[PDB]
């Protein structure tokens, strides 16, 4: 069956507050001689959980600063630097007051994913403006994954299965009841699983079918990767006040030198780790094959590289060098950062995450990858 | 700027503009009617023969001006004091900084 | 113990082309950097330019095309021909081993440093001057 | 109603660049990914790629990688979906009439393709 | 009972605001002279504006009493503003 499962858990964009207590210590009840069969494929929980987590960022947004005012012409030279590094733009504007019948003239780094050249080759306007409108994320509310338990109502249950070699669908011996699930952290990510669970046993390969190209395939790693980011840029904020108590908080002087933010990977550990998923994709796949892995073939900026929300500030990391060998010291990954976000795949509810002010660091764990194999 | 100091007190020779990234400030010594000479590269290395007296303000801070302090100055220190500023957020700098005449009341 | 000379005409005519030659002495042309330095009387000292061997030639951008620097073995020298001469010109110029050195403040796989060039033991100095 | 309009046949030369458009419209385009395939005078249909309209990531065999580029372009509100088929190495092996068609579920059923165009090199 | 009462006048206040004009354009520069008396009492402010009008291209030059609790002065010595301009959206 299917029913509307709540929350429970122990300022957040998913409002954990709201949330049920949990139990502090959860009832598991081990059921024995029953057999049953899952289809992580088909779960309702999935679809839920997908619902629940747009309506809570869409109910987070509602309340804060709708930037309407910041799509103009801005002219934009370049940040005081020597050095390709244009990835900041120091934009000036004709902003609105407190008085709409005043303008004041006020400037912002811009990074230059967040704005295009229109015609004059120094003038841009922010990259939502011909598409969307733009609703400054509200500064005390914050983007950090909190774990949230999916309790059933009473008169339903949970069944976990805890067979640690699980393909994912089909007949699972060795089921369980629950109230409630674990702690499942709602990290938004591409081309990674960042603070995942991990498995038990081995490395897990699972995708719907493995013959149809359509489908990914979602690896889990029985150990994780440890990913260590930095945005070395000390980026102060700055108010600006657009209208009669509504502020837009904008980059001010960078304090320091303007380097490109990055995560690193260990080689020897990301090494062997695509050792174990080519030895369990050679599994499905004979063992004579060639399980190469290459970087990814094209799209939108969110699946082209390794996006992610670090610290509050919106990263999408290369991670050209990770998926690089044929398989018969650390890893820098370059990563840029961005502040106009479209999530969800949407248009209409761009957002402006403001910018945050001094620097900012990863160190998340990967446990696992959606990979795609080339037809 | 005419920074004057007593011997065997400490002097106080700044330079350049305010520090914007990483920079490395070279020195240079100009006794009157010679050729300049090298004090100190990377904001604190000297090399030899340069006594450990002269000092200077590391590079590694933002927002401060290249600074070089002369402990127990002497009559050899009586020289221009020159800075040759390399910021990582400035283009190459062609042209010394404005010199100050350390002058010794000796 | 590395011993600079230069040598000069002195004076120069306006609109000719000065020439300057640095001779070396306890050190080889071809192995170090080799820079010239123009201090206008009562001014600060400025870096008109430098020259090596392996190619790294980069003269100030003010004084670019219109300078020239080349490294003779033979004779072991510097020549500076600096070319379209006028009355700012007049100064004392000074040759010198340029020594690099790299500054790093990031990745370095990102190119996040620079280098410095500091003027290790220089010369004497010529006094060349402009005048009808 | 469920219509890929294609664009003109086109010329060129070994070398040069082709792009084969499919503007796409009467439906839902999100959900449904966009193939491409080339059918070679007097021969079988040869599958060039598909494209997912949500993210806009391509897949192409080995034949192909490195050489087409699978690209989309929504309009306002995502009503009209322009689906652009790119070519670059081109050779006169390449002549072929290029369809475009919408996989409709996990079978890989094209209940709809394209009119076709002739890319002749 | 005495917070939940708390929390249900705040609620039942912002509702009765919800569906009420926005007087967002009444923000403006403010021509301010003292309202006709001989006469402190400063305490009236006979303020001129230029308001919006129903069409987004035309405006209209029209005025109103204020009280001084009301309008901050800025700067020119007659030109005023709403208290709440620098820190607030009044309805
Ligand atoms: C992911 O992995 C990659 C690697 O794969 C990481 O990449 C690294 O990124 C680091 C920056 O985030 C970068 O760090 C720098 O390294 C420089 C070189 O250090 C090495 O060489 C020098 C000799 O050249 C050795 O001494 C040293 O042991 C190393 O071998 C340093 O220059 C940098 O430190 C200096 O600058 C920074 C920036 O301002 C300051 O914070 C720091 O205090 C240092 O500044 C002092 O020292 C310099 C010396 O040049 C002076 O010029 C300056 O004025 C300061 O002077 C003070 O200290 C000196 C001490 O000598 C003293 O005399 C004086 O009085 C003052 O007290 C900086 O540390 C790594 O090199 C780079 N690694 C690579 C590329 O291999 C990446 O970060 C990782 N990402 C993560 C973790 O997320
Ligand atoms: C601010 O940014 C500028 C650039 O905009 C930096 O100036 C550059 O500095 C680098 C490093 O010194 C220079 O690169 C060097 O140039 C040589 C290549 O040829 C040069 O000269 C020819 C003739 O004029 C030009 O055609 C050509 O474009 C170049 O200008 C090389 O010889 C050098 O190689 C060095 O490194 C290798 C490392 O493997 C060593 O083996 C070599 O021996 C040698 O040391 C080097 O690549 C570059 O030319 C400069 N550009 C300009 C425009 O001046 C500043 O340093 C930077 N300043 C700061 C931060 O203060
Ligand atoms: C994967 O999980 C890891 C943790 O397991 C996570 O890294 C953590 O990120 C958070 C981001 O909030 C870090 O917490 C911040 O750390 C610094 C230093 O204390 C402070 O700047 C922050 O506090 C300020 O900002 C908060 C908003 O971000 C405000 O609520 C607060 O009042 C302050 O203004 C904040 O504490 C945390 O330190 C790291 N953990 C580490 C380094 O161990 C990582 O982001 C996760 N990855 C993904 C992709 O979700
Ligand atoms: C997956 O890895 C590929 C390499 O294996 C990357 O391909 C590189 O992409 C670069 C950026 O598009 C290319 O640089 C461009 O080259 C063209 C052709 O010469 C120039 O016109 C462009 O100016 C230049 N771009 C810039 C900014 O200067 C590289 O040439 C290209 N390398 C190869 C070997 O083809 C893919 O980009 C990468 N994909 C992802 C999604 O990360
Ligand atoms: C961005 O550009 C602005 C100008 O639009 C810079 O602000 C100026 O900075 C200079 C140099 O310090 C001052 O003399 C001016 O008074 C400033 N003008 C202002 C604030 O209107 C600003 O420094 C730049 N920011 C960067 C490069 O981070
Ligand atoms: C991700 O990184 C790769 C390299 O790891 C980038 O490819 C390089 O692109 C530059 C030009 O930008 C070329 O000069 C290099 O030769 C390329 N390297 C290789 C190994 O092919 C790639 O561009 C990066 N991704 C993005 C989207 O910029
Ligand atoms: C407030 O000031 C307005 C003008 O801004 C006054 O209106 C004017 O009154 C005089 C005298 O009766 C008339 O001749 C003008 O035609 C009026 N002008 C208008 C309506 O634009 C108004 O009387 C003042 N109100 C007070 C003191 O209560
Ligand atoms: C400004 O940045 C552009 C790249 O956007 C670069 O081509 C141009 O040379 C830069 N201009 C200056 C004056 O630094
Ligand atoms: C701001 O307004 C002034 C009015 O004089 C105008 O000159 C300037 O170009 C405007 N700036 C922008 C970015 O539109
Ligand atoms: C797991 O699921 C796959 C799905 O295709 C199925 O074919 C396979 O037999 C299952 N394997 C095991 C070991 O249960
Ligand atoms: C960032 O800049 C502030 C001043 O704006 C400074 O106090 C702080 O130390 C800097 N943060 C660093 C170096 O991490
Ligand atoms: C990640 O960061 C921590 C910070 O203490 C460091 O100890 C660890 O070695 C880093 N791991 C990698 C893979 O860079
Ligand atoms: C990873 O390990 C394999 C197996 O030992 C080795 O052949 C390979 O060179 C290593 N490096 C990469 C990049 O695969
Ligand atoms: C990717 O692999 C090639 C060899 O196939 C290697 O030369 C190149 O440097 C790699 N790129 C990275 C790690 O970005
Ligand atoms: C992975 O990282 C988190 C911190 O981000 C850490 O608490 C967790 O224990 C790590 N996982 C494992 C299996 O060590
Ligand atoms: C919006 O602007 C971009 C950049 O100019 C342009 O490519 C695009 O066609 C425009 N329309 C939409 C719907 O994004
Ligand atoms: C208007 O009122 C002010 C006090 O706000 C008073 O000082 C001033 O004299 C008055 N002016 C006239 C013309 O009555
Ligand atoms: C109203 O607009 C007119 C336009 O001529 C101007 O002279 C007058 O000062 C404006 N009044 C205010 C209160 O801004």
């Amino acid at each position: 069956a299917e029913t509307t499962l709540f929350c429970a858990s122990d300022h957040n964009v998913w409002a954990t507050h709201a949330c049920v207590p949990t139990d502090p210590n959860p009832q598991e009840i081990h059921l024995e001689n029953v057999t049953e069969e899952f289809n992580m494929w088909k779960n309702n929980m999935v679809e839920q959980m997908h619902t629940d987590i747009i309506s809570l960022w869409d109910q987070s947004l509602k309340p804060c600063v709708k930037l309407t005012p910041l799509c103009v012409t801005l002219q934009c030279t370049n940040v005081t630097n020597n050095i390709m590094r244009g990835e900041l733009k120091n934009c000036s504007f004709n902003m609105t007051t407190e008085l709409r019948d005043k303008k004041q003239k006020v400037y912002s780094l811009f990074y230059r994913l967040d704005v295009v050249q229109i015609n004059s080759n120094k003038e841009y306007r922010l990259i939502n403006c011909n598409t969307s409108a733009i609703t400054q994320a509200c500064p005390k509310v914050s983007f950090e994954p909190i774990p949230i338990h999916y309790c059933a109502p009473a008169g339903f249950a949970i069944l976990k299965c805890k067979d640690k070699k699980f393909n994912g669908t089909g007949p699972c011996p060795s089921v369980s009841t629950v109230q409630c699930t674990h702690g499942i952290k709602p990290v938004v990510s591409t081309q990674l699983l960042l603070n995942g669970s991990l498995a038990e046993e081995e490395v897990m390969i699972r995708s719907e079918n493995i013959t149809n190209n359509a489908k990914n395939i979602l690896v889990q790693f029985n150990t994780p990767v440890q990913i260590n980011c930095t945005r070395p840029n000390n980026n102060t904020r700055k108010s600006i006040r657009i209208g009669p108590g509504q502020a837009f908080y904008a980059t001010g002087d960078i304090i320091g030198d303007i380097r490109q933010a990055h995560c690193n990977v260990s080689k020897a550990t990301w090494n062997e780790t695509l050792g174990k998923v080519v030895k369990q994709l050679r599994k499905h796949f004979g063992n004579n094959t060639i399980i190469r892995f290459a970087n990814s073939s094209g799209g939108d900026l969110e699946v082209t590289t390794h996006s992610f929300n670090c610290g509050g500030e919106f990263f999408y990391c290369n991670t050209s060098g990770l998926f690089n060998s044929t398989w018969i010291d650390s890893i820098t990954l370059p990563c840029r950062i961005k502040q106009i976000i479209n999530m969800w795949q949407r248009i209409g509810q761009a957002m402006y995450a403001p910018p945050i002010q001094g620097v900012i660091r990863c160190v998340s764990n990967i446990t696992g990858l959606i990979l795609t194999r080339d037809g | 700027t005419f920074v004057s100091v007593a011997p065997g007190q400490t002097a106080r020779i700044t330079c350049g503009e305010e520090s914007l990234g990483s920079r490395s400030v070279i020195w240079y010594q100009q006794r009157p009617g010679q050729a300049p000479s090298l004090i100190i590269y990377n904001n604190n290395d000297r090399p030899s023969g340069i006594p450990d007296r002269f000092s200077g303000s590391p590079g590694s801070t933002f927002g401060t001006t290249a600074t070089l302090t002369i402990t127990s100055v002497e009559a050899g220190d009586e020289a221009d004091y020159y800075c040759h500023i390399w910021d990582s957020r400035r283009p190459t700098n062609w042209v010394f900084g404005e010199g100050t005449t350390l002058i010794v009341l000796s | 113990q590395v011993h600079l000379q230069e040598s000069g005409p002195g004076l120069v005519k306006p609109s000719e082309t000065l020439s300057l030659t640095c001779n070396v002495s306890g050190t080889l042309v071809r192995d170090n950097y080799w820079s010239w330095i123009r201090q206008p009387l009562g001014k600060q000292p400025e870096w008109i330019g430098y020259v090596h061997d392996s190619g790294d030639t980069n003269y100030n951008p003010s004084l670019k095309s219109r300078v020239h620097l080349s490294l003779d073995k033979s004779k072991n020298l510097v020549s500076l021909r600096l070319t379209g001469v006028t009355a700012a010109d007049s100064a004392i110029y000074y040759c010198a081993t340029t020594k690099h050195g790299r500054r790093i403040y990031g990745v370095v796989a990102f190119k996040e440093w620079f280098t410095y060039f500091y003027m290790d033991v220089w010369g004497k100095g010529t006094s060349v001057t402009v005048s009808s | 109603q469920v219509q890929l309009l294609q664009s003109g046949a086109a010329v060129t030369k070994p070398g040069a660049s082709v792009r084969v458009s499919c503007e796409a419209s009467g439906y839902n385009i999100r959900d449904y990914f966009i193939h491409w395939w080339r059918q070679a005078p007097g021969q079988g249909l040869q599958w060039v790629g598909w494209i997912n309209p949500k993210t806009g990531q391509p897949n192409n065999p080995r034949q192909f990688q490195g050489r087409v580029s699978l690209t989309r372009h929504a309009s306002w509100d995502f009503d009209t979906y322009s689906f652009y088929m790119d070519l670059k190495a081109l050779r006169s092996d390449d002549t072929a009439v290029y369809f475009c068609a919408r996989q409709r579920s996990d079978y890989w059923d094209f209940d709809v393709w394209g009119s076709g165009t002739q890319v002749t090199v």
